[PDB]
RNA sequence: AUUAUUGCUCUUCAACGAGGAAUUCCUAGUAAGCGCAAGUCAUCAGCUUGCGUUGAUUACGUCCCUGCCCUUUGUACACACC
RNA sequence: ACGGAAGGGCACCACCAGGAGUGGAGCCUGCGGCUUAAUUUGACGGGGAAACUCACCAGGUCCAGACACAAUAAGGAUUGACAGAUUGAGAGCUCUUUCUUGAUUUUGUGGGUGGUGGUGCAUGGCCGUUCUUAGUUGGUGGAGUGAUUUGUCUGCU
């Protein structure tokens, strides 16, 4: 699940990060990721 | 006026009720009504599966044509029977939560019966 | 689209008042909220608008309140249950529910009457969805078309699907087990259903039709016994049929004929030995 | 691993002789043909997203339909009369 | 407001000229439908996938009650270590032991503990959408008793 949101759905499972995609949208700034292009 | 005889008072009668001698009708029917009460256990966002109403599924075939209200103001109908124990899927009007009855309403024909003369 | 399940939540009344705003937006363009409350006959605020929010939840009605102006929009399945309360009435359906038959502007149901005998609807969708007058208006008129032209073509002998009911842009049929020329494997009198398929062209070009499509599809061939192997050579088209004046009956004719070659050719690997009919003889035929 | 995950060997060789009404997508390293990699992933695509390889035809027009608008204008039917 | 008066854009989710096609075929895969004890379910769900994921089925199990309160109980109310009985499909489950026992009571009542009870009200707020603002606004001034108007326009761009 996401240990974020208590979501079984939406999980980035990769490079074990599992962070749901809405949630890891909101967390990608603080993560290193950024808006380039 | 209404009485039922009640030796026991001064008055050897005990006073229910008045009125009056409305009609020499027949065209009156009289309809038993007779409810079947059902919980609404799990919820999909059309779909509502309802718990302990029947038993079998034969009896879930039996009253499929027949509407199912809800004490909250909503239509429904049924769709099929989900287990051996009578559970069955159905579809309704509204959106309703578990502290909501599903119910039936059937109805049988009640006849009037014969009046004797009472004296003393 | 289609849900017919919802119509049997609805009363006397509800049908009452989406009556009312039948009458009452083929009258004016958007029916105001009191056009519905004096033309539909009833007694007070708690009928009509009672009514109205039923139709409106189950979405065959939309509140247009534009700048004061408040009125109402009968959507598709208004005229939908409409019509088929109309058959309600009329007693031509009970029940409804299996899908064969997605046409651009007409939709096939499977359906059935107070016998059980199985039927089949075909709704007519001119553009679907963006309601003005001329969808609605021309898919009744569409209906009314193809049911007439069922009707003569069912008359005159023709072995097309006999047609029960046209209740506006619907169209109740009878229902023939049957199966088209793709679906169909093999024959035991290929020649005679060839004979038959060619006769059936020049009587339709004798009366005054030349159905420009007639494909493999088209034709539908109902079985009756399996122990003597009954064919009968169903035909549906209508709307792509063109009269025997046009410029260019022609080579739709020729086409036709073309095809039933073609097909007969392919997959029962039976040529015709008789020359094929040109459009010429059948234009003395007429 | 049965209702066969998949891979390999032999065998069976069905339909399908450019496809009706109709309809999607596209103007240059682009369409199309071609595979590869990465995500799902323990086994797999015919899934998706990129990648490179080969690389055309046809415009560079228009409002015909599709829409999207923005003007001008008459008007709420200011709920006109039948 | 609305027009289905007209006028312009300006567009390969529009049309031309094509290109590749699809629709016909087998197979795949999703949706519906039927069938089912269930064929979980939403309208791509990261919805890839024999256990898992399972949210659906046929059965077999546990664990219930805070507490209050009345009887029992120590000369027994009943909790823990085991071995065979077990035992059905797999586990438990119970009673004869060697044993810990040792009040955790066993049983029956009530308003609610339990809210690892979910629904609603108010309040703060975070993520999703829209007029997805892409022509508006208001400020003084003029005109009108007023709704309103001018700005926000003939022109041309
Ligand atoms: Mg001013
Ligand atoms: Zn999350």
């Amino acid at each position: 699940q996401c240990r974020v949101c208590s979501s079984h759905t939406g999980l980035i499972r990769k490079y074990g990060l599992n962070i749901c995609r809405q949630c890891f949208r909101e967390k990608a700034n603080d993560i290193g990721f950024n808006k380039f292009r | 006026i209404f009485f039922k005889p009640s030796p026991t008072d001064a008055k050897n009668i005990e006073l229910i009720g008045h009125g009056t001698f409305l009609n020499a009708d027949h065209s009156r029917i009289l309809a038993k009504r007779a409810i079947l009460t059902g919980h609404p256990f799990r919820f999909h966002k059309t779909v509502v599966t309802v718990r302990y109403m029947f038993f079998r599924p034969e009896d879930v075939e039996w009253f499929k044509s027949i509407p199912l209200f809800t004490k909250s103001g909503r239509s429904g109908f049924i769709k099929e029977s989900l287990g051996t124990h009578g559970y069955f899927k159905a579809t309704f009007d509204g959106k309703l939560s578990a502290q909501d009855v599903v119910a039936m309403s059937l109805y049988k024909r009640m006849w009037p019966m014969p009046s004797l003369p009472w004296n003393g | 689209k289609l849900d017919t399940s919802h119509m049997r939540y609805l009363t006397t009344d509800d049908f009452r008042v989406l009556q009312a705003v039948e009458q009452g937006s083929r009258s004016h363009e958007v029916v105001p909220t009191p056009l519905i409350h004096q033309i539909s006959g009833m007694r007070s605020q708690s009928g009509t608008n009672r009514a109205i929010s039923d139709l409106a939840k189950l979405s065959l009605i939309s509140k247009m309140r534009n700048v004061k102006y408040d009125g109402y929009r009968l959507t598709y399945n208004g005229i939908d249950y409409l019509a088929l309360k109309t058959m309600l009435n009329r007693d031509t359906v009970y029940s409804v529910g299996n899908t064969i038959g997605v046409g651009k502007e007409s939709d096939i149901y499977k359906v059935s009457d107070k016998n059980g005998n199985p039927r089949v609807m075909k709704i007519h969708r001119l553009g679907r969805s963006n309601q003005g007058a001329n969808w609605m208006h021309l898919s009744r008129l569409a209906a009314n078309k193809e049911y007439q032209f069922m009707s003569m073509l069912y008359s005159k002998g023709f072995k097309v699907p006999e047609p029960f009911d046209n209740s506006r842009h619907i169209v109740v049929m009878e229902l023939i087990e049957g199966y088209p020329m793709r679906r169909l494997r093999k024959h035991k009198n290929i020649p005679k259903l060839y004979s038959d398929l060619m006769c059936f062209i020049v009587d339709l070009a004798n009366s005054g039709l030349i159905h420009c499509d007639f494909n493999e599809f088209n034709i539908m061939i109902k079985d009756k016994l399996e122990d003597e192997n009954d064919c009968g050579f169903v035909v549906i088209d209508f709307p792509q049929c063109i009269s025997i004046q046009h410029q260019d009956a022609d080579y739709y004719f020729q086409r036709d004929v073309d095809c039933i070659r073609r097909f007969f050719k392919k997959k029962l690997k039976y040529e015709p030995k008789p020359d094929s009919s040109m459009l010429d003889t059948e234009g003395f035929g007429d």
